[PDB]
């Protein structure tokens, strides 16, 4: 407990993701896909990473595969919280649920992972109804499509962004 | 786009209509310590709380705890706001008739939904088959019925209830794996029986010549890795868990097993539609999911019925979700907007329009 | 001495003549495993036996189960030899000349009485309320007769029988019980069922009336004490079982009421004794002792026989065992004496004679 | 199950209490009222513990009630079988039963209790007709008029050896 | 002469039909290099042998080094020759019918025994508190057991079991007593450790209160000498490990308490039934011998059952060991001679043959 705050700004882009409000298609290609936060400059609150998002008009035409260019958003050398909107498909039902990841890398120097680490649980009570949860602390655990897989239903899941594992 | 929500003694299906499945299938307890979790939430939890199922055997007996998982379905299942959204709910035989208010006075006015509409499980899973008369063997989690329905219509006095279903087996499951050495009793180990049971346990056609074979070879023991990487091997207890669903005394209970459950109703409905019924026997729900249920079911209804009856029982490869799916595709018509309870005629006519609408 | 046994459908009544009431009532069951249990040794095995009813709708249809209900009767309930005891039977309306034949061989030949007479269960009812006109409208346990009797005499083409009486009501009562998340199925249950049915239910003189009273208050609510000490409350369940023996599509039924059922055996009289019919209506059995019933009958009745006919409707306080206690009344007499059918009589006429001396 | 016999004195005299025979006032008061049975020397049978018995013809002269009298003669220190004959009136019926009592009281030696207990179902199967079973295993269980009342049919029972409780 | 074996869990106690006390009582261990040692010869070495339990709970799951047991017990504890003693086995309620059966094999054809039984253990705990009717719970050393007995007959679909015992509380006892800063965690130690739990252990009547007691003052401190001289203190951990069995949460466990086991099995019995057990709960094991158990249940289980039940729990001074008392007893007995299981009804009828004559 390091007694970081969530920013409303996180918040609100949080209550955005989860619950899809009835819009016009042009709003449906302003929802968010991926979105990344970080600390703040004076390191007292979690907020919005500039530019670092994934939109859902952009699945499809500039991003073919929105897991991959997700990665591709993580810092090599610095800690991230991200909030992905996975859609798959078990075999019973296809679903459309958000994971929260926890980004910390082994390279991130060890004053980002320790304030990222001891801060988590407390952002993770404030995004209520979330229910999947990956922790990366290398490239390797993160870059895996059957990594997110595993977490989201195990061997249930047969598809992963309308794409089969 | 209308929402359709299959609310089950043990399990939450929803969805929206027009899909093929439903897009969230979560468990339906409430969680409170031994402040309040709804959900797999209340699983993840394990053992610090008590967990409650409000809709126990198919009826809801606790409205409070009713609405946390209604609220839990709308915004964190299927991630919608319920004003903007019709809803479809299903509800279970011999419902009584304040149960279907309350859940009509709850929808439009906690959640205020556009348009609302209730339909009996039972009715939708015959008309998913093809049929509209015949007799509905729903076994379920909590609950089992045995629902004979003549053109639409289920004939209330000759429903039968067992509280006899999948809950039960997997406890059973729980209770004879210890025979072989292995301990589930935890909440969290309840969870592995039961995907050991959904994949290894079967029906047998004959259960005593299936013990004998079970105990001169090994030719039915299976393997099962368990979350930790521990593998386990099962033998006899895959067709002994769901034989208490034909021998109920297994599990210490006085009533029959779901095959003269099924016949007793059959015999209390007109003899000119019995026939009719002995020919169209349909499975539904979860524990009816068991290879080789609809081979025993058929066989033992064979030997309680007169031998000039014609026994036919129609398990569809899709009951496992028929209630839902069936509700989703009745949901979706463009000629079904009529039918719907709109808001404006619920501020008229309160909560007891639903009697006239929806029957 | 002589020993009175009324053999009900579900109760047998037994005991001494000249006592104030049975010494003994026990169930008329035999219960095999699912090896011969009979009475409450039937029942205090639950579940592991099955029951039957050899004497079911008043009519014995298993001679050799009542043989040993019989043997149960004479030897462990009375504890009496019944070879030194004249024995009055009684029989139900209707009851084929070969059944009476039967009890008379069984009684001389496999108890060897000295003495033994057969009587009318509804002439012996009429008799105890101080009639010998009037019809009688007998609801036992799993049969309920309406029996016109003209001067002593039955009328056997106007006597109507219902299938539905106190039997139907218990199961009828567990089943509503369980819309209040109560769960009532086993033989031990349904005893308790029984016990809460004779002590808290109640006929409603008008019952949509009475279905809004206990719905806008708890005024009606009684609690009952389980055998453990769990402690469960009814509410309207206290009227509408009853209300199934005036409105029998409760139940699923086509047939009338008893009281269009009494009112229909009436209409099957001459016209010229209907109006004493109407004024000598008697109540008889357990089925009848719930309070309210005769009120009810009274204003049921009313609106079905012409407006200028006296309708009344006699409920005495000691109807439940008036068959019994009319028979140890009649058996006690010392001018009976010479109305008995001795060994005697049997040796020369065989079991004809008792056509002839008991009608 | 033991293995040990119901002597065949035992036999007669439940057979003698159970069916009434139709006999002169002399012999009805030689009727037995409750009466005791207990092990043999070489504890091989159950045997009539002599001298321990109420006759009917006692009641109302000698003994004043039956059912107390019939606790003085239960041993402190020992098990014993019992048969009582109990004659009690509910709210409809008077009723005569007999009343079989198992007396293990927790002062008497484990040997006894365990040949009286495993043994107890035996017997009892030798005894049909028996409808009422008593186990008391102290004094405060078997001592109290209203504790046999509610053993015969529970709150229905009105009267027990014509007296009201 | 013959032989009672009590194969407990952790303890075996052997002994001679008609003595008052097993004349043996070793551990149920079986010790192999980390080539055998079994009892006390395994716990002797310490810790250059690994230790494994063949019947850890209850349930034999090794039967070679079942045979071990055996063997050590006969030759080595009771220095006597099976062949010339007929042997009374006693078996873990729910036992599967696979065991009973090997261990009839086993005392045939390994120990040639002339003659044989197995009884259940907690039946012979009932009869020897002078019972046929009332629940038993089993406290041991690996497992504790409520089972409830109906004349005779414990009923196998309200059993329940607790991996909750002796051992439990003994490695609790270890991890406590380490927060006073002493240090037991070789296989030695856990011998003292358990000396200190059998001799200055207690359960508190009121925990809470007890640990405010226990933290003002020192009037509950106990000393304690170790084999090589030293003494050591004990405080409230001379409470706060039995209170183990009441608060399963103290050793990071979701089941409910052995007061909460127990009601949950009475639960599980008919309901005409449940008044006789909550009045009959009969203590055994090694485990039950805390003083201040049976007060302790006895306030538990009161507010957990209904106000109206009278609770009564008894705890026999000699409840350590009534399994093999009661078994001694009945095994010495002239009459029980014919209840044994032949040599030659074995060479007739093979091991089944125990199902019959041993139910
Ligand atoms: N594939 C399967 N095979 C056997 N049993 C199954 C299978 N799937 C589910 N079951 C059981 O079916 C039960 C839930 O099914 P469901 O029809 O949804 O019940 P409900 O509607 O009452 O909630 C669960 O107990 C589950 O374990
Ligand atoms: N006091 C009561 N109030 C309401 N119903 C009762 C009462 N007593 C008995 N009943 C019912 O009456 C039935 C038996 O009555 P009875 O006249 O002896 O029938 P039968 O002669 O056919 O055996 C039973 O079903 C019993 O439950
Ligand atoms: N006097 C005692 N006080 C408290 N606990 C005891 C006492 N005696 C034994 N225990 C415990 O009881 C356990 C063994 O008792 P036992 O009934 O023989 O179990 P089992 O039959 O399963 O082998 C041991 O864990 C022992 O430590
Ligand atoms: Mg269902
Ligand atoms: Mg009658
Ligand atoms: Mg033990």
């Amino acid at each position: 407990a390091s007694g970081v705050a969530v920013s409303d700004g996180v918040i609100k882009v949080f209550n955005d993701m989860k619950v899809r409000k009835s819009s016009t298609p042009e709003e449906v290609k302003k929802r968010k896909k991926a979105v990344l936060f970080c600390l703040s400059e004076d390191k007292k609150n979690i907020i919005l990473e500039e530019g670092k998002e994934i939109l859902v008009g952009d699945v499809g035409q500039t991003v073919d595969d929105p897991y991959a260019t997700f990665v591709k958003m993580l810092p090599d050398k610095d800690c991230r919280y991200a909030l992905y909107d996975a859609t798959y498909e078990t075999k019973e039902s296809k679903k459309e649920d958000l994971v929260f990841i926890f980004w910390a890398p082994e390279s991130a120097p060890l004053k980002s992972k320790m304030i990222y680490a001891s801060s988590k649980d407390a952002i993770k009570k404030k995004l209520t109804g979330i229910k999947h949860e990956l922790q990366a602390n290398c490239y390797e655990e993160v870059k895996d499509r059957c990594t997110l897989a595993e977490k989201l239903g195990g061997s249930a899941v047969i598809s992963l962004e309308g794409k089969p594992l | 786009a209308a929402l359709v929500v299959d609310n089950g003694s043990g399990m939450c299906k929803a969805g929206f209509a027009g899909d093929d499945a439903p897009r969230a299938v979560f468990p339906s307890i409430v969680g409170r310590p031994r402040d309040s979790y709804v959900g797999d939430e209340a699983q993840s939890k394990r053992g610090i709380l008590t967990l409650k199922y409000p809709i126990e055997h198919g009826i809801v007996t606790n409205w409070d705890d009713m609405e946390k998982i209604w609220h839990h379905t709308f915004y964190n299942e299927l991630r919608v706001a319920p004003e903007e959204h019709p809803v479809l709910l299903t509800e279970a035989p011999l419902n009584p008739k304040a149960n279907r208010e309350k859940m009509t006075q709850i929808m439009f006015e906690t959640f205020n939904t556009p348009a609302m509409y209730v339909a009996i499980q039972a009715v939708l899973s015959l008309y998913a088959s093809g049929r509209t008369t015949g007799i509905v063997m729903d076994s379920g989690d909590g609950v089992t019925h045995t629902v004979p329905i003549y053109e639409g219509y289920a004939l209330p006095h000759a429903i039968l209830r067992l509280d006899l279903a999948g809950r039960d087996l997997t406890d059973y499951l729980m209770k004879i794996l210890t025979e072989r050495g292995y301990s589930f009793t935890t909440t969290a180990e309840r969870e592995i029986v039961r995907d050991i049971k959904e994949k290894l346990c079967y029906v047998a056609l004959d259960f005593e010549q299936e013990m004998a074979t079970a105990a001169s070879s090994s030719s039915l023991e299976k393997s099962y890795e368990l979350p930790d990487g521990q593998v386990i091997t099962i033998g006899n207890e895959r067709f002994r868990c769901p034989e208490a669903l034909f021998q109920p005394s297994f599990l210490g209970m006085e009533s029959a097993g779901i095959h003269e459950t099924t016949f007793n109703s059959i015999m209390k409905c007109d003899v000119d539609i019995r026939k009719d019924l002995y020919a169209n026997t349909v499975l539904s729900g979860g524990t009816t999911m068991y290879p080789g249920i609809a081979d025993r079911m058929q066989k033992e209804i064979t030997a309680l019925a007169p031998s000039t009856m014609k026994i036919k029982i129609i398990a569809p490869p899709e009951r496992k979700y028929s209630v839902w799916i069936g509700g989703s595709i009745l949901a979706s018509l463009s000629t079904f907007q009529q039918m719907w309870i709109s808001k404006q005629e619920y501020d008229e006519s309160g909560p007891s329009i639903v009697h006239r609408k929806c029957f």
